C-alpha cells in the first residue's frame, strides 16, 4: 500500500474528483481493514457472523471517512482556485471529523475529530509542498 | 557477455584406449614407472593453465605414449598380462592382495624379457619436477585490476582542537 | 517423471506438513510428520547424503519423535470442520502451485522461482577414493574444537536444567 | 531403485499379510461381539520417572550422534587433537551420568 | 533457484501458519516447531550438498542437535503443565494477565 | 538453588552471551543464543510456582519461534551469499526476516506480547536479569548487520514500540509491567536512533542497563512487588524514597539527570539526517512515559501513604540484604550528565 | 594379530592409491576431450 | 589410600574398574612411543596427486621420476 | 533377476521363524525332560504348517479400536521393520550393499519401537499403555548401549561396511580382543529382543493384549525375525569366518553353522533363569552396564592410536 | 558491540568455516571457489561501499555461479524451442542426441 498512496499523490490537486475520490477511499478501506483485523485478532469475535460485522463496520467507516475527505478537499481546491493552499486540506479534515463523529454517534467527539483530522491533513500537506520527511534517510 | 571459445571435433579426433578398468588396473604401475614425463608434463600444463582448452595437444602426446606401453606389452609379454589381468578382473572389489602369484609371474616376465622395475611403496606417491618449454602465463584467473586502495592514517596524533565540542564543553 | 523424482518427494514432503499443519490431534500429528520426516530425509538420500539421511533416521525420526510419542502418550486421553478447511485451502494452494510449476516453470512469491527439473545443478566430478560428506563429518574431530566444546558444554548444561528444574522443589 | 524395489515389496507382501488376517476371515458367519483392565475409572497416574529417563535417553543419543564420526576420523592428519577432543567428549558423557547419578535420578527406578 | 527450494519454503510457511493460529494444546506448538527443525534441516543439507561446501557439513547436524536439547526442555514444560492443571491446553493459560 | 548449580548456570548465560559477542560465523550467534536461552530457563523457575511455570512455558515458546526465524534468515543469506561472515546480509527477505526475529527477541511491539506477561510472573532477579543482560547480544547482532537493516521496517517497529510500550505502561498498577512497558519504550527509543549513529545507541543501552538495575535493586531490598507496599516503605527507610524518587525523576529524562543524557543526544542525531517530527513524537510518548513516572512518585514519596501497626517490628531491624552495587550505580544514574562526552569510549 | 593385520591393510592401501595415482592422468585426457566433444556437440546443435 | 582402594573394588567392582580403564586410557597414549608411527603413517597415505611443481632450475630435494632416490621413500613401513 | 533374489531373500525368513518356533517347542521340551511335537508328522515338521493356517482361519479379538489406522499400521510396520532389515548383511555378498549398511540397520532398529507404541495407543486400556511404555523405555535405553558398543566395534574396524569387516576378521576373530565388549554385546542380544531372564512382556499383561490373533502372530514373526537378524549379526561381526573369494558357500555353511549354534545358546539361555524385574534391570544398565561400556570406548578408542594399528579407512 | 577477542589474542575458533573458498581437507574444491576468490581479492580492505559499487560484477558473477539463473532460462528456452520445432516438425535431433552414437572412449 505504497503506490497506492503514490497513486493518491500522483492526480493533481483540484483537478480531477473522481480518481482522487477512488484513491482515498481505497487508502481509507486498507487503513479499516488492518484496523479490523487487528481487533479480531486481539479481541476475540463471538461469532463468524458478528466477526465480519465488526470488520464490516470499520472498514465502510474508514472508506466513509477517505472518500469524504478527498471530495471535500478536491471541491475546496477547486472551489478556491489554488491546488498549493492547506485550507482544502483543513476542510477536508473536517469533513471526515464530522462524519466520523455522525458515524459514532457523537458531536463533541465529531468537533475534536474536526480539528484533529484537519491539523493534522494540513500538516500532510505541509510535508508535500516544503518537503518534509518523516522517514529520513542516512545522511550522515 | 563474451562468446565463450571452443576447439572443434578436428582438434578432438584421436585414437582411443578402448581399454577394460581391469586392464588399466593391472599394468597402472608400470604405466607410471614407463610413461611417466608426457603425464607429468600434460598434468602440470592442466593445473597451472586451468583450462582444456590450452593443454588438448599435450594431452594427445600421452595419448600416443601411453599406446607405445601397450604395444611394448602385447608384442612380448601378452599371456602374463592376460593372465594377470583376468585374475584381477574375476574380482569385483579389483583387490590386488588376491592375484600375488600372478603379479609376481608378470613381473618375472616383463623383467627377464624388457625389465620394467615395479616400484616401491611411497615411490608413486611423492612429487617430482618437470622441465616444460610452455611460457608462464601471468593471468591464470581472467583478472582485471584491483581496485585501488584507500589511503592510511599519517601524521603525529595532534591534540584535540578546542575540546569536545559538545554544546558548552572545552574539555 | 521419474528425473523429478526428489522434487515429487518435495511435493509429497509439503503434503506430509499439511497432514500435520492443521494439527486435529497431538498423536496423528506426529504420525503425519513422522511420514514428513521420512520423504524429507528420501529428498536428502538422493542428493548422495548418506551420512546425513541416516542421521535424519537415527536421531530426528528413531530416537527423538519416539520421545515426542512418549511424552504425548503421558497425556491425550483417548475417545475438525477448521481443520479439514484449512486442510482443503492448503491442498487448493499446494495443487495451484503444482499446476503453476508445471505449466509456466516459473513462478513469482518472494523470488524468481524456476520449475524446470533439478538434474541440471549436479556435478559429474569425482572426490576419488572417499566421500565428501563423509569426511567433511570426519573433519570435526580435527579442526571443530570450539564447536565441539560449545556442543559438549550446552548438552551437559542441558542435563544439568533437566535435573533442576523437573525437581519440583 | 534396487532398494526401493525391495521396499515396496516388502511393504506390499506386508499389506497383503494384513489383508488376510483383516479380512479373509470376514467369510465366516460366526457370531457378533457385543461384550458389554485394572482401571476403573481413574485417570492415568503421571509416573515423572519414565518421563525422566525418556528425556535422558534422548540427551545420551543426541551426543551419541556427536561422538559417532570416530572411525571415519580416525585417518586425519591431526591426530593428537582427535584423541583429546574423543577422551574430553567421553568424560563429558562420564561427567552427565554421574549427575544423573547424584541428584536423585537414579532412584525408585534404578 | 530450484524448485525444491521453492518447495521447502512453502512447507517452512505451511509450519509457520500452522504454529501460530493453532486451537489444541502446547503438544502441537511442539510439532510445529519440529516442522521448522525438518524444514530448515532438510534445505541446509541440501544447500551444502549442492553447492559442494565440504566442512559446513558440521551445519546440519549442529543444526538439530543444540535445538533438539532445547526441544526436551519444551517438554518438561508441558510436563509441568500436566503436573498443575491435570490438561496441558492453551486456554488455561491466563493466570498471568491479571 | 544448589550455589555450585547456580554459578555453573550464570557462567553458562555469561558464555552464551559473550560467543555472540565474540564471534565471527552465524552458526556460533545463534549457538550462544540457544545456550542463553536455555540456561535462563532455570533462573526463571527459582521460586517454583505455576505462575513462573506459565512465564517460562510463554518466553521459551516465543524465543524459539525467534530462533527459527533466525536459520530461516541464516539458511536464507547461505543461499544467496555463499558465505557466513556476521555482516550485512546479501537479501532483502534475509534483512527482513531477521529484523522481525530479532524484534521477537527484544520484546519490540507487536511482537512486545511476551514482555509485560513473563516479567510479571517470575522473580526479580530474574525480571532484572530478563531486562537487563539478555538485551545485550541481539543489540549486537543489530550493530554488526546495520548496512543492510531497512529503515523503513525498523522505524516502524521503533515508533509502535515506543507507543505501544507508553500506552501499555499508562495503566498498569503492578512494579513489573510497568518496568516491562518501560523497557519496551526504551527499547523503541534507542533502536530508532542505529541507523543514524549507533555510538547513541551503545550509550542509550549503557544508561537503561544500569538505571534498570538500579530500580530493580531498589525493588528486592525493600521487598516490595506493587504500588502499595512501596508506598508503605516510607516508614522503614526514608533514604530509599529519596533514591527512588531521584532516580524515577532521572528515568523520565528530565534534567539535570543522566536520562537526559541519551535522548537528547539521540535527537542530535536526528535534525543531522533532515528529520524533525520524529524525535517531537517520540518526545511525547517520553513524556507519556515521564506521566506514569510522575505518577509512581507521586505514590511513593511526594505524599504519605497510611501505614499499618507492624511497621513498629520493622523498625526494630536493620535491612539485613546484601545491598549491592546500590550506592554505585545510584550516584552513576543521577549525576553523570557532566560527563556526557565519555561516550566517546563506545566508538 | 589385528595391529600386524591392520599394518599390512594400510600397505595394500597404499598400493592402491599408487595404481590409482598412476592410471588418473589418462583418465582426466578422456575425460577433457569428452566434455569438449559434448560441449561442441551442444554448441552446434545449439546454433543449428 | 590403600583401605580406601579395597573398599571401592569390594563395594563396586564396576565403579573402579572403569576408573581403572579410564586412567589407563588416559596415560598410555602418551606414554607409549608408538604414536608418531601412527601420525607418520596418517600423513603419508595419498589420498591426493601429488601435484609436480615447476623446475626452475635449483631445486635438488626433488626428483624427475618417481623411481629417483632423492625424496621422501616409505620403506620404514615395509620394515617396520 | 532382482525381484527373484528379494523373493528368494523374503520367504526363506518367513520359513526360518516358523521353524524357529517348532525348534525351540522341541527344545525347551527336550532342555526339560519332555518331548516336542512328534505326532503331526515324520519328527513333527508339519507343526508350523498347522500353525499358519490355524491362526489365519480364526476370529478376531474385537477390540474397541480408539484410531483404526493406527490399529491397522501398527503390524505392517512391525514386519516392515523386520523383513526389510535382513538386506546388508553380507552371506557372502549382500543383496543391496551400503556403505553405511550397519548405520542403516541402527537406525531402523532404534525406530522400531513405534510398532511397540502403536499398539499400546491401540488399546484403550490404561494398562496396557503402561506396559508399552515401560517396554519402550527399556528398549530405548537398551538401544542406547548397543550404538555404544556397536561405535566402539567399527572403530575397531574403522569403516561402516558390513562387506569390509569380513576381510577384517580374517586372521583372528574379533571375540579374541573385544571379549569384554563381547560379553556386553551378548547381554545386549540377549536383552534387546524382550526375552527371558528379562522378559516383562508376560510378567505382571503384554503390550498387545486387545490385539487381534492375526496382529499377534504378526508380531511375533516380527520379534523372531529381529532374533535371527541379530543373532547372525553377532556370529557375522564377532565370529567371522573364512571367505574364499572363488569358493563361497565354505562360508554361507560356516556362518550357517555359528548361526545355528547362536541360536541354539539363546535357547538355551532362556531355559535357565528366571525373570529379572524392572528396576533390577534398569540398575543393570544404568549404574552397572552403562559406565563400564564407556571405559570400553575410552580404551578401543585409544588403543589404535598407541599401537600404530589404526584400520584403513578404504 | 563486535568485539574481536580471535584477532586479540590471536587464536582461531571459526575462521575457516567462515568462507566457501577456505582451506578444506584434502584440498576438495567447491564449484565457485575460483568465482569466490576473485570476489575476495576484489572486495578487500576498500570497504562495503566502494564493493558493492566498485567490485559488482564479480558478485554479480559469483551469484550466477551459486545460483545458475541465466543457465535456468537459456536452458529453458532451448528445450522450449525443441519442443516447438518437434510440434510443427521442421527438425530432427540427431542420432548423436539419442544414445546410439558409439560414445568417445
Amino acid at each position: 500500500a505504497k503506490t497506492l498512496l503514490h497513486q493518491y499523490w500522483d492526480i493533481p490537486e483540484g483537478t480531477e474528483c473522481h480518481r482522487k475520490t477512488y484513491a482515498a477511499t481505497s487508502i481509507g478501506g486498507a487503513s479499516g481493514l488492518v484496523v479490523s483485523a487487528y481487533s479480531v485478532a486481539l479481541k476475540t469475535p463471538t461469532s463468524f457472523l458478528e466477526g465480519v460485522a465488526r470488520t464490516g463496520r470499520y472498514t465502510f467507516t474508514a472508506a466513509a471517512i477517505g472518500a469524504i475527505f478527498g471530495l471535500t478537499s478536491c471541491i475546496s481546491a477547486q472551489v478556491r482556485e489554488k491546488p498549493d493552499d492547506p485550507l482544502n486540506y483543513l476542510i477536508g479534515g473536517c469533513a471526515g471529523g464530522l462524519t466520523l463523529g455522525a458515524r459514532t454517534r457523537s458531536y463533541g467527539i465529531g468537533a475534536a475529530a474536526c480539528a484533529y483530522m484537519g491539523l493534522t491533513a494540513a500538516l500532510v500537506k505541509m510535508g508535500q509542498l516544503e518537503g518534509w520527511k518523516v522517514f529520513a534517510e542516512p545522511k550522515v | 557477455p563474451g562468446i565463450v571459445e571452443l576447439p572443434s571435433l578436428e582438434d578432438l579426433k584421436v585414437q582411443e584406449v578402448k581399454v577394460s578398468s581391469s586392464v588399466l588396473k593391472a599394468a597402472a604401475h608400470h604405466y607410471g614407472a614407463q610413461c611417466d614425463k608426457p603425464n607429468k608434463e600434460f598434468m602440470l600444463c592442466r593445473w597451472e593453465e586451468k583450462d582444456p582448452r590450452r593443454c588438448l595437444e599435450e594431452g594427445k602426446l600421452v595419448n600416443q605414449c601411453a599406446l607405445e606401453f601397450f604395444r611394448q606389452i602385447k608384442r612380448h609379454c601378452a599371456e602374463p598380462f592376460t593372465e594377470y589381468w583376468t585374475c584381477i578382473d574375476y574380482s569385483g572389489l579389483q583387490l590386488f592382495r588376491r592375484c600375488r602369484k600372478e603379479q609376481a609371474q608378470f613381473d618375472k616376465c616383463v623383467l627377464d624379457k624388457l625389465g620394467w622395475v615395479r616400484p616401491d611403496l611411497g615411490e608413486l606417491s611423492k612429487v617430482t619436477k618437470v622441465k616444460t618449454d610452455r611460457p608462464l602465463p601471468e593471468n591464470p584467473y581472467h583478472s582485471r585490476a584491483r581496485p585501488e586502495p584507500n589511503p592510511e592514517v599519517e601524521g603525529d596524533l595532534k591534540p584535540a582542537r578546542h575540546g569536545s565540542r559538545l554544546f558548552f564543553w572545552t574539555m | 517423471m521419474m528425473t523429478y523424482i526428489v522434487f515429487i518427494l518435495s511435493i509429497i514432503f509439503v503434503m506430509g506438513f499439511v497432514g500435520f499443519s492443521s494439527k486435529p490431534s497431538p498423536i496423528y500429528g506426529g504420525l503425519g510428520l513422522i511420514v514428513s520426516g521420512g520423504v524429507g530425509c528420501g529428498i536428502v538420500l538422493n542428493f548422495g547424503g548418506s551420512f546425513l539421511g541416516l542421521m535424519v533416521f537415527l536421531i530426528y525420526l528413531g530416537g527423538m519423535m519416539v520421545v515426542f510419542g512418549y511424552t504425548t502418550a503421558m497425556a491425550t486421553e483417548q475417545y475438525n470442520k477448521v481443520v479439514l478447511g484449512t486442510f482443503i485451502t492448503g491442498l487448493l494452494m499446494e495443487f495451484l502451485m503444482v499446476y503453476y510449476v508445471l505449466k509456466d516453470k516459473e513462478v513469482e512469491i518472494v523470488f524468481k522461482f524456476n520449475g524446470m527439473g533439478d538434474w541440471v545443478i549436479y556435478d559429474t566430478g569425482d572426490s576419488g577414493f572417499f566421500s565428501e560428506e563423509a569426511m567433511g563429518i570426519a573433519a570435526l574431530y580435527s579442526y571443530g574444537t570450539w564447536l565441539v566444546i560449545v556442543t559438549g558444554w550446552s548438552l551437559l548444561i542441558g542435563v544439568v536444567v533437566i535435573m533442576e528444574i523437573t525437581r519440583g522443589n | 531403485m534396487n532398494l526401493m524395489i525391495t521396499l515396496l515389496t516388502n511393504f506390499t507382501l506386508a499389506t497383503l499379510l494384513v489383508t488376510i488376517a483383516f479380512w479373509l476371515p470376514q467369510l465366516n458367519v460366526y457370531s457378533e461381539k457385543t461384550s458389554p483392565d485394572p482401571m476403573g475409572s481413574a485417570r492415568l497416574p503421571f509416573s515423572m520417572k519414565f518421563f525422566l529417563v525418556a528425556i535422558t535417553f534422548l540427551l545420551f543419543d543426541l551426543e551419541i550422534a556427536l561422538l559417532l564420526p570416530l572411525p571415519w576420523a580416525s585417518q586425519t592428519t591431526n591426530l593428537n587433537t582427535m584423541l583429546t577432543m574423543a577422551l574430553l567428549l567421553i568424560f563429558l558423557l562420564a561427567v552427565s551420568l554421574a549427575y544423573e547419578w547424584t541428584q536423585k535420578g537414579l532412584e525408585w527406578t534404578e | 533457484m530450484s524448485l525444491v527450494y521453492m518447495n521447502i519454503m512453502m512447507a517452512f510457511t505451511v509450519s509457520l501458519t500452522g504454529l501460530l493460529m493453532y486451537r489444541s494444546h502446547l503438544m502441537s506448538s511442539l510439532l510445529c516447531l519440529e516442522g521448522m527443525m525438518l524444514s530448515l534441516f532438510i534445505l541446509a543439507t541440501l544447500m551444502i550438498l549442492n553447492s559442494h561446501f565440504t566442512l559446513a557439513s558440521m551445519m546440519p547436524i549442529i543444526l538439530l542437535v543444540f535445538a533438539a536439547c532445547e526441544a526436551a526442555l519444551g517438554l518438561s514444560l508441558l510436563v509441568m503443565v500436566s503436573n498443575t492443571y491435570g490438561t496441558d491446553y492453551v486456554q488455561n493459560l491466563n493466570l498471568l494477565q491479571c | 538453588m544448589n550455589p555450585i548449580i547456580l554459578i555453573i548456570i550464570l557462567m553458562t548465560v555469561m558464555l552464551g552471551t559473550i560467543i555472540v559477542m565474540i564471534s565471527t560465523h552465524w552458526l556460533l550467534i545463534w549457538i550462544g543464543f540457544e545456550m542463553n536461552m536455555l540456561a535462563i530457563i532455570p533462573i526463571m523457575m527459582k521460586k517454583h510456582n505455576p505462575r513462573a511455570t506459565e512465564a517460562s512455558t510463554k518466553y521459551f515458546l516465543t524465543q524459539s519461534t525467534a530462533s527459527m526465524l533466525l536459520m530461516m534468515a541464516i539458511i536464507i543469506n547461505l543461499m544467496f551469499s555463499g558465505q557466513w561472515t556476521v555482516m550485512k546480509l546479501f537479501n532483502p527477505m534475509a534483512s527482513m526476516l531477521m529484523t522481525m526475529a530479532l524484534a521477537m527477541k527484544l520484546g519490540m511491539a507487536p511482537f512486545h506480547f511476551w514482555v509485560p506477561e513473563v516479567t510479571q510472573g517470575i522473580p526479580l532477579s530474574s525480571g532484572l536479569i530478563l531486562l537487563t543482560w539478555q538485551k545485550l547480544a541481539p543489540m549486537s547482532v543489530l550493530y554488526q548487520i546495520l548496512p543492510s537493516i531497512n529503515l523503513d521496517l525498523i522505524l516502524t517497529l521503533s515508533i509502535l514500540s515506543i507507543t505501544i510500550g507508553g500506552w501499555g505502561g499508562l495503566n498498569q498498577t503492578q512494579l513489573r509491567k510497568i518496568m516491562a512497558y518501560s523497557s519496551i519504550a526504551h527499547m523503541g527509543w534507542m533502536t530508532a536512533v542505529l541507523l543514524y549513529n549507533p555510538t547513541m545507541t551503545l550509550l542509550n543501552l549503557i544508561i537503561y542497563i544500569i538505571m534498570t538495575s538500579t530500580m530493580f535493586t531498589l525493588f528486592m531490598a525493600n521487598s516490595t512487588t506493587t504500588t502499595l507496599s512501596l508506598s508503605h516503605t516510607w516508614n522503614k527507610a526514608p533514604i530509599m524514597t529519596i533514591l527512588v524518587l531521584i532516580t524515577l525523576l532521572s528515568m523520565g529524562g528530565l534534567p539535570p539527570l543522566s536520562g537526559f543524557m541519551p535522548k537528547w543526544m539521540i535527537i542530535q542525531e536526528m535534525t543531522k539526517n533532515d528529520s524533525i517530527i520524529l524525535p517531537t513524537l517520540m518526545a511525547i510518548t517520553a513524556l507519556l512515559n515521564l506521566y506514569f513516572y510522575m505518577r509512581l512518585t507521586y505514590s511513593t514519596a511526594l505524599t504519605m501513604f497510611p501505614s499499618t501497626n507492624n511497621m513498629k517490628m520493622k523498625w526494630q531491624f536493620p535491612t539485613t540484604k546484601r545491598m549491592t552495587l546500590l550506592p554505585t550505580m545510584t550516584v552513576l544514574s543521577t549525576m553523570l550528565l557532566p560527563l556526557t562526552p565519555i561516550l566517546s569510549i563506545l566508538e | 594379530s589385528m595391529m600386524r593385520w591392520n599394518r599390512e591393510r594400510r600397505r595394500l592401501q597404499i598400493e592402491d592409491f599408487e595404481a590409482r595415482i598412476a592410471l588418473m592422468p589418462l583418465l582426466q585426457a578422456e575425460k577433457d576431450r569428452r566434455v569438449l566433444q559434448m560441449l561442441r556437440e551442444n554448441l552446434e546443435e545449439e546454433a543449428t | 589410600v590403600a583401605a580406601f582402594l579395597k573398599n571401592v573394588w569390594a563395594k563396586e567392582p564396576v565403579l573402579v574398574a572403569s576408573f581403572a580403564i579410564a586412567g589407563l586410557a588416559v596415560i598410555l597414549p602418551t606414554l607409549s612411543p608408538y604414536t608418531k608411527y601412527s601420525l607418520m603413517i596418517n600423513r603419508a597415505t595419498p589420498y591426493n596427486y601429488p601435484v609436480p611443481l615447476r623446475d626452475d632450475g635449483n631445486m635438488p630435494d626433488v626428483p624427475s621420476h618417481p623411481q629417483d632416490p632423492q625424496g621422501p621413500s616409505l620403506e620404514w613401513l615395509k620394515r617396520l | 533377476m532382482f525381484m527373484i533374489n528379494v523373493l528368494t531373500l523374503i520367504i526363506p525368513i518367513l520359513l526360518a521363524v516358523a521353524f524357529l518356533t517348532l525348534v525351540e517347542r522341541k527344545v525347551l521340551g527336550y532342555m526339560q525332560f519332555r518331548k516336542g511335537p512328534n505326532v503331526v508328522g515324520p519328527y513333527g515338521l508339519l507343526q508350523p504348517i498347522a500353525d499358519a493356517i490355524k491362526l489365519f482361519i480364526k476370529e478376531p479379538l474385537r477390540p474397541a479400536t480408539s484410531s483404526i489406522s493406527m490399529f491397522i499400521l501398527a503390524p505392517i510396520l512391525a514386519l516392515t521393520l523386520a523383513l526389510t532389515m535382513w538386506i546388508p548383511l553380507p552371506m557372502p555378498y549382500p543383496l543391496i550393499n551400503m556403505n553405511l549398511g550397519v548405520l542403516f540397520m541402527l537406525a531402523m532398529s532404534s525406530l522400531a519401537v513405534y510398532s511397540i507404541l502403536w499398539s499400546g495407543w491401540a488399546s484403550n486400556s490404561k494398562y496396557a499403555l503402561i506396559g508399552a511404555l515401560r517396554a519402550v523405555a527399556q528398549t530405548i535405553s537398551y538401544e542406547v548401549t548397543l550404538a555404544i558398543i556397536l561405535l566402539s566395534v567399527l572403530l575397531m574396524n574403522g569403516s561402516f561396511t558390513l562387506s569390509t569387516l569380513i576381510i577384517t576378521q580374517e586372521q583372528v576373530w574379533l571375540i579374541f580382543p573385544a571379549w569384554p565388549l563381547a560379553m556386553m554385546w551378548f547381554i545386549s542380544t540377549l536383552a534387546e529382543t524382550n526375552r527371558a531372564p528379562f522378559d516383562l512382556t508376560e510378567g505382571e499383561s503384554g503390550f498387545n493384549v486387545e490385539y487381534a490373533a492375526g496382529p499377534f502372530a504378526l508380531f511375533f514373526m516380527a520379534e523372531y525375525a529381529n532374533i535371527i537378524m541379530m543373532n547372525i549379526f553377532t556370529t557375522t561381526l564377532f565370529l567371522g569366518a573364512f571367505h574364499n573369494p572363488y569358493m563361497p558357500e565354505l562360508y554361507t555353511i560356516n556362518f550357517t553353522i555359528k548361526s545355528l549354534l547362536l541360536s541354539i545358546t539363546f535357547l538355551w539361555i532362556r531355559a535357565s533363569y528366571p525373570r529379572f524385574r524392572y528396576d533390577q534391570l534398569m540398575h543393570l544398565l544404568w549404574k552397572n552396564f552403562l559406565p563400564l561400556t564407556l571405559a570400553l570406548c575410552m580404551w578401543h578408542v585409544s588403543l589404535p592410536i598407541l599401537l600404530s594399528s589404526i584400520p584403513p579407512q578404504t | 558491540p563486535f568485539f574481536d577477542v580471535q584477532k586479540k589474542l590471536g587464536v582461531d575458533l571459526d575462521h575457516w568455516m567462515t568462507i566457501q573458498s577456505a582451506e578444506q581437507p584434502h584440498r576438495i574444491p567447491a564449484r565457485c571457489h575460483a568465482f569466490e576468490k576473485e570476489w575476495i581479492e576484489c572486495a578487500h580492505g576498500i570497504g562495503s561501499i566502494r564493493a558493492e559499487k566498485e567490485c559488482k560484477i564479480e558478485f554479480e558473477d559469483f551469484r550466477e555461479c551459486l545460483l545458475r539463473q541465466k543457465t535456468m532460462k537459456r536452458l529453458n528456452a532451448i528445450k522450449r524451442q525443441r519442443d516447438k520445432l518437434i510440434k510443427e516438425g521442421k527438425y530432427t535431433p540427431p542420432p548423436h542426441h539419442s544414445g546410439q552414437e558409439d560414445l568417445r572412449p
